[PDB]
RNA sequence: AGGACCGAACCGACUAAUGUUGAAAAAUUAGCGGAUGACUUGUGGCUGGGGGUGAAAGGCCAAUCAAACCGGGAGAUAGCU
RNA sequence: GCUCGCCGGAAGACCAAGGGUUCCUGUCCAACGUUAAUCGGGGCAGGGUGAGUCGACCCCUAAGGCGAGGCCGAAAGGCG
RNA sequence: ACACAGGUGGUCAGGUAGAGAAUACCAAGGCGCUUGAGAGAACUCGGGUGAAGGAACUAGGCAAAAUGGUGCCGUAACUUC
RNA sequence: AAUUCCUUGUCGGGUAAGUUCCGACCUGCACGAAUGGCGUAAUGAUGGCCAGGCUGUCUCCACCCGAGACUCAGUGAAAU
RNA sequence: GCUCAACGGAUAAAAGGUACUCCGGGGAUAACAGGCUGAUACCGCCCAAGAGUUCAUAUCGACGGCGGUGUUUGGCACCUCGAUGUCGGCUCAUCACAUCCUGGGGCUGAAGUAGGUCCCAAGGGUAUGGCUGUUCGCCAUUUAAAGUGGUACGCGAGCUGGGUUUAGAACGUCGUGAGACAGUUCGGUCCCUAUCUGCCGUGGGCGCUGGAGAACUGAGGGGGGCUGCUCCUAGUACGAGAGGACCGGAGUGGACGCAUCACUGGUGUUCGGGUUGUCAUGCCAAUGGCACUGCCCGGUAGCUAAAUGCGGAAGAGAUAAGUGCUGAAAGCAUCUAAGCACGAAACUUGCCCCGAGAUGAGUUCUCCCUGACCCUUUAAGGGUCCUGAAGGAACGUUGAAGACGACGACGUUGAUAGGCCGGGUGUGUAAGCGCAGCGAUGCGUUGAGCUAACCGGUACUAAUGAACCGUGAGGCUUAACCU
């Protein structure tokens, strides 16, 4: 249920090969407010695809 | 076959128990007394000879009387 | 396996999901826009929008049905007075889902579910 | 769907009321018996004087099951009780002379022609 | 009337599953036995280690008991590791 | 704030034990809180406990403890 | 040892159904148990239902299932009555 | 036989089939009379056996509901 | 002046128990397993006295002889006593052939049927129960058969804990006693989140020599491989009869496997209803909450088995034992030495699945990019600007796809999901009102209302204008060509 030897910092770094984060690829710029948001999300000031979908 | 009872592991692995099945008659014996089957086979062949000569001398004392 | 199945479970037993979606449909009717997670908002559409299709016929029966779905007289008196003739001509799709980012407390995908004819 | 340890009712005047299936004949590893399947049974309850005695071991043929039989159209004939008609072990022909209750069309053959020719209702 | 019957609190722990770096150095859950008595419980008091106490299992005596705990003799001795 | 759910011979209210400022208010978020925290039984600062009748003290004794003298025991002490 | 599924003596005892302080839903009153959000694989844990058969399971009917209340009729060997 | 080595004694019953069980037998290895014998109604979370109902125990597993698992965000052990 | 005799004499003077146990140590030394050996065991073989009416070798085979296996009981004490955790069952297996079944044969004291024994053959198959903790065994009924063994007498970091093998108790027996017993009997804690190898799945990374999308050949690997009963040939061959076939053909079964949900069903806490208790909605009415979904009754989709479809084969090649043909060596004989033919569930194909990471990285079809410069250390060199293709990926709507990834459908030129509309289906005559009834209720409106996942439709909602990645004609040497 346990190791018999100490795994090296080589085997430890190899396991963390796939722990790397995937950075955001596209930040769509809103066409009216001109502020950046996530593609298919509303902005931080309540715009989405031009119109003001929700007030602040 | 393995013996069955107390005594521990040494019972539990070694067979040391011999059953002998006499084919043309059908008298069987199951001696299990020692811890070695060689003392348990000859002291089981000693019993069948004492249970076949005890089976014709019993047969020659029914059709005698 | 959930082949051809439908309905979310939301880590909740049956008598809680029916109560929570009642407390939530009775709040989307009152304020016309609420803020909730995105998996809870895609399953409230399946609750609220049959209560506005139930609102397109102002009978004594449908008042008594829509009080069995909401148990709130103020909601039923908004569904049939106000939201009834508001969506009297839309063929479904009475609501709108607006993804609004991620919550600070548990990183949940939040969303705004709102009514269509609101502003 | 008769298996072993199954109490069956009796569908003739052979002299038993209640028998128990102790083997399903007709193949190694064979689980169940439909109708028209030869099973070996023992007699758990008999009338005080009849052709068979309590504790006898003899064959039977299953005439009625509660799981029923499916006809080729998809239709199925389910009864309310498992039944059987006792046989002889060697000749393998029925013992009683007056079959009780209905039987089905799956029982008639060159083997069990006598049983369907003695039963009241052949569904 | 009752070391009477059924059964909650109350006291106990018969089976099973869980748990076994647990929620817990012995418990939980569902069933279980006593439940006016040789019952249970509170607060105080007494019995001290070869001694106590024991409806008696070598049981209990502060998670410790075929002889407690802490201080000393004491850096016991160890043909053994 | 509006709903919803839970317990209700308790998961309510109030004593004694025990704890010892945890109570209350203003303030603060490093640590502490099994996450975060503007919140806390956490940090800092101030406040709060009012009795002829309640409880203790007091008066009375139970077990049991101490024990003038006394009896006993190498000494310590033991019993009374 | 912890903001620990344990343990801690006494007092108060409402409604409806019920014999009851069982128990269900409630009141007064107090809480939602201090990580959440999704997903709806194996597998495990705790539960629900089951065709035909009904102890073939197994060391063993273990576990589950079932029986369950009141009033009345009725009730065997045996017995220390 | 809570006791019997040979022993699954033998015979009967029970079961399709019974090293257990119950009834006899007596050849009691090695019972036996207050380290008590033989009975014994009631009682037993007592040991063994049979029958009835009942059933996922099983044939032979299916499906479902919740809590884990699983992914994401936060915190973050252990034996070795 | 000591049998101090345990005789170089521990003292003149010395028995036991521990399963309540404890410590120091040992694999220096036992029980388990491994190992070495093979006495024994098991299996072959050699001689053939005999048995077999006569006839050693159809079948057994005395007296003796030689080996094999490691397989029983042992022997030795080499590995482990700073732990190698144990019998039986369960669950998975896996190999061996010394074959239980099925297959192919030789001999038979083989009429046939059916046996006998030997040889070849490991492909698949190789019961359920009663008793017992049982392995083992006996028994019941089956079966084509209920194989023998190896794998720590396979398998407890998978399960069980009956037996043994602790502490309690009792009996018999032994002991004066503590206690004892390969004697029984009642009771008695089985722990571990997987680092590595392993294995089952499934991804990411790069490689495959320009990039990308598809379709592929198949080096190889895996799966699969069971078999009865009836009928026909034919009551013919055979036989005094009784009995009863070879070969070949047909049906229909069992167990197993793969698939699927149309059927019969199962579930269906997301559908409909009945109902009890209580609380609430101002009350009646109607509903709702909670009581395991409160208890039930049904039940759509899905998933499923008990449901119903298919599967094993046939063939072919080469064969094993075997049967031969021609045929010498050896004027004959002879299956072999040359040459040739048949010959099995075995072997190779045939059948389904995986499969170019097959680095030996393959083949075919399609698509896409045809800019400028410099720099020095001229090289598969480095930089700048311009450029950004095919395509991919992200995001979103999602799925009869899925743990996550992946896979698939879809993104307004849109049916991808929800909704909506229509139907289907399920529940079984909704509420409100009217009447009949003293009332509970019944009747009518009304097969009504409600109806999840289904089916067919419909842009109503959400699937954005984009942006990001990936680029600029792809090395060298020969060779065949090309004008
Ligand atoms: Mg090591
Ligand atoms: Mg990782
Ligand atoms: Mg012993
Ligand atoms: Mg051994
Ligand atoms: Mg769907
Ligand atoms: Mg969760
Ligand atoms: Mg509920
Ligand atoms: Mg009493
Ligand atoms: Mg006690
Ligand atoms: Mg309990
Ligand atoms: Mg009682
Ligand atoms: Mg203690
Ligand atoms: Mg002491
Ligand atoms: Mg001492
Ligand atoms: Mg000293
Ligand atoms: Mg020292
Ligand atoms: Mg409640
Ligand atoms: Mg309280
Ligand atoms: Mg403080
Ligand atoms: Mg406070
Ligand atoms: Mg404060
Ligand atoms: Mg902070
Ligand atoms: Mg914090
Ligand atoms: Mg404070
Ligand atoms: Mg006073
Ligand atoms: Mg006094
Ligand atoms: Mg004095
Ligand atoms: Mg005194
Ligand atoms: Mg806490
Ligand atoms: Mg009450
Ligand atoms: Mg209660
Ligand atoms: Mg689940
Ligand atoms: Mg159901
Ligand atoms: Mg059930
Ligand atoms: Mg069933
Ligand atoms: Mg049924
Ligand atoms: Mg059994
Ligand atoms: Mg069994
Ligand atoms: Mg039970
Ligand atoms: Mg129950
Ligand atoms: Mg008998
Ligand atoms: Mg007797
Ligand atoms: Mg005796
Ligand atoms: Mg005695
Ligand atoms: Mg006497
Ligand atoms: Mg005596
Ligand atoms: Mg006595
Ligand atoms: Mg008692
Ligand atoms: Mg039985
Ligand atoms: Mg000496
Ligand atoms: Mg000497
Ligand atoms: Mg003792
Ligand atoms: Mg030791
Ligand atoms: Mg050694
Ligand atoms: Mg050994
Ligand atoms: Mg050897
Ligand atoms: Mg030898
Ligand atoms: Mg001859
Ligand atoms: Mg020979
Ligand atoms: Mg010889
Ligand atoms: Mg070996
Ligand atoms: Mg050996
Ligand atoms: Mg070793
Ligand atoms: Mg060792
Ligand atoms: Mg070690
Ligand atoms: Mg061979
Ligand atoms: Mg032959
Ligand atoms: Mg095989
Ligand atoms: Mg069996
Ligand atoms: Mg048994
Ligand atoms: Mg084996
Ligand atoms: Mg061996
Ligand atoms: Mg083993
Ligand atoms: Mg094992
Ligand atoms: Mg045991
Ligand atoms: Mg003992
Ligand atoms: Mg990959
Ligand atoms: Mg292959
Ligand atoms: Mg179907
Ligand atoms: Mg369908
Ligand atoms: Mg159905
Ligand atoms: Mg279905
Ligand atoms: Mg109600
Ligand atoms: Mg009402
Ligand atoms: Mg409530
Ligand atoms: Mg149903
Ligand atoms: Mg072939
Ligand atoms: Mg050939
Ligand atoms: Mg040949
Ligand atoms: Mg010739
Ligand atoms: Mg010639
Ligand atoms: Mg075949
Ligand atoms: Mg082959
Ligand atoms: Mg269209
Ligand atoms: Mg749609
Ligand atoms: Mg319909
Ligand atoms: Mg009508
Ligand atoms: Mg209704
Ligand atoms: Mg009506
Ligand atoms: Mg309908
Ligand atoms: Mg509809
Ligand atoms: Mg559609």
């Amino acid at each position: 249920a346990v190791q018999q030897n100490k795994p090296t910092r080589s085997k430890r770094g190899m396991r963390r090969s796939h722990d790397a984060l995937t950075a955001v690829t596209s930040l769509s710029v809103d066409k009216t407010s001109g502020e950046k948001h996530l593609r298919h999300h509303i902005t931080a000031d309540g715009y989405y695809r031009g119109r003001k979908v929700i007030a602040k | 076959f393995r013996s069955s009872g107390a005594g521990g592991q040494h019972v539990n692995t070694t067979d040391s128990a011999i059953r002998i099945t006499h084919l043309p008659t059908g008298i069987v014996v199951e001696c299990q007394d020692e811890r070695s089957q060689h003392k348990n086979k000859a002291k089981a062949l000693s019993v069948l000879g004492a249970r076949i000569h005890a089976a014709e001398m019993a047969k020659r004392q029914q059709a005698e009387a | 396996m959930r082949h051809r199945k439908s309905g979310r479970q939301l880590n909740r037993n049956s008598s809680h999901r029916q109560a929570m979606f009642r407390n939530m449909a009775g709040s989307l009717v009152r304020h016309e826009i609420i803020k909730t997670t995105l998996p809870k908002a895609k399953e409230l559409r399946r609750v609220v929008e049959p209560l506005i299709t139930l609102a397109k016929t102002d009978s004594v029966a449908n008042r008594r049905l829509a009080f069995a779905r909401t148990r709130d007289n103020e909601i039923v008196a908004k569904l049939f007075n106000e939201l009834g003739p508001r969506f009297a001509s839309r063929a479904g799709g009475y609501t709108r889902i607006l993804k609004c980012g991620f919550r600070a407390g548990d990183n949940a995908p939040m969303a705004y579910i709102e009514l269509v004819d609101r502003s | 769907m008769i298996q072993e340890q199954t109490m069956l009712n009796v569908a003739d005047n052979s002299g038993a009321r209640r028998v128990m299936c102790i083997k399903v004949l007709g193949g190694s590893h064979r689980r169940y018996a439909g109708v028209g399947d030869i099973i070996k049974i023992t007699i758990k309850e008999a009338i005080p004087r009849g052709k068979v005695k309590k504790g006898d071991v003899l064959k039977a043929v299953v005439v009625r099951t509660k799981k029923g039989v499916r006809r080729p159209d998809g239709s199925v004939i389910r009864f309310d009780g498992n039944a059987c008609v006792l046989l002889n072990n060697n000749s393998e022909q029925p013992i009683g002379t007056r079959i009780f209750g209905p039987v089905t069309r799956e029982l008639r053959s060159e083997k069990f022609m006598k049983i369907i020719s003695l039963a009241p209702e052949v569904l």
